């Protein structure tokens, strides 16, 4: 019962850090794709000029690094939550910039699936709607870019997790002991143990009729490396085909090196 | 702070420090 409330005092920590560090929250995106508060939305080339006005070269290129300009302040915004969880600023700096570095995309997709539903993705923060057939129409190699995080999105969605859920999600992910290149290991699994252990009292309280929800989402961390894994590639591809493209330095620095 | 690779990550120490 000390423990349990421990535990509590665990899980509403992280749910107040995860609503000071992210504005745009799944209770938000939802209360917006449902209209209890519309979108612009971008379904062609027409649309998207329509659209340059209403809301905030190359079409493919600009959508693309648009995409990238929303992963920087994910980042950013990740690196505040990272630094509330108890326990990561104490672990040697080494190993806190190797969490981030292989944690802040895991994050990202998993955070962009609150933003998503089988037909598009909320923009410009919650501004607009850009439809999926959209982004699979523009040109090669940039037509398939977003097709992965929609496909993993539609599935995790699926698990109907709230925003109090996911703040503890997001800091397992992050307290990751097989990260490579980790110095001391034992303290990372420490606190992710504590982690895990709030994670599965929150979905048996918050859940009940959710029987295996923890295991489920336990897969659904593996499922995760796979996406950030074929991102890479997809850049690599991008890197070949694409070489006046300026990429940017905060992402350059995340990948560098990276799997 | 300082840390062993910081010369291939001024921006994201920014963040992080």
């Amino acid at each position: 019962n000390p423990e349990s409330a421990d535990l509590r005092a665990l899980a509403k920590h992280l749910y107040d850090s995860y609503i000071k560090s992210f504005p745009l929250t799944k209770a938000k995106a939802r209360a917006i794709l449902t209209g209890k508060t519309s979108p612009f939305v971008i379904y062609d080339m027409n649309s998207l000029m329509m659209g340059e006005d209403k809301i905030k070269k190359e079409v493919a290129i600009r959508i693309f690094q648009g995409c990238q300009f929303r992963s920087v302040e994910a980042v950013q915004e990740i690196t505040e939550y990272a630094k509330s969880i108890p326990g990561f600023v104490n672990l040697d700096l080494n190993d806190q910039v190797t969490l981030l570095k292989y944690g802040v995309h895991e994050i990202i997709y998993t955070m962009l699936a609150s933003l998503m539903n089988k037909d598009g993705v909320l923009i410009s923060e919650g501004q607009g709607f850009m439809t999926r057939e959209f982004l699979k129409s523009l040109r090669k190699p940039f037509g398939d870019f977003m097709e992965p995080k929609f496909e993993f999105a539609v599935k995790f969605n699926a698990l109907e997790l709230d925003d109090s859920d996911l703040a503890i999600f997001i800091a397992v992910i992050i307290l990751s002991g097989d990260r490579p290149g980790l110095l001391n290991v034992k303290p990372i699994e420490d606190i992710q143990d504590n982690l895990l252990q709030a994670l599965e009292l929150q979905l048996k309280l918050n859940h009940p009729e959710s029987s295996q929800l923890f295991a489920k989402l336990l897969q659904k961390m593996t499922d995760l490396r796979q996406i950030v894994t074929e991102h890479v590639q997809l850049l690599q591809v991008i890197k070949k085909t694409e070489t006046d493209m300026s990429l940017h330095p905060l992402l350059q620095e995340i990948y560098k090196d990276l799997y | 702070x300082t840390h062993h690779r910081i010369s291939d990550y001024x921006r994201l120490t920014x963040l992080l420090c």
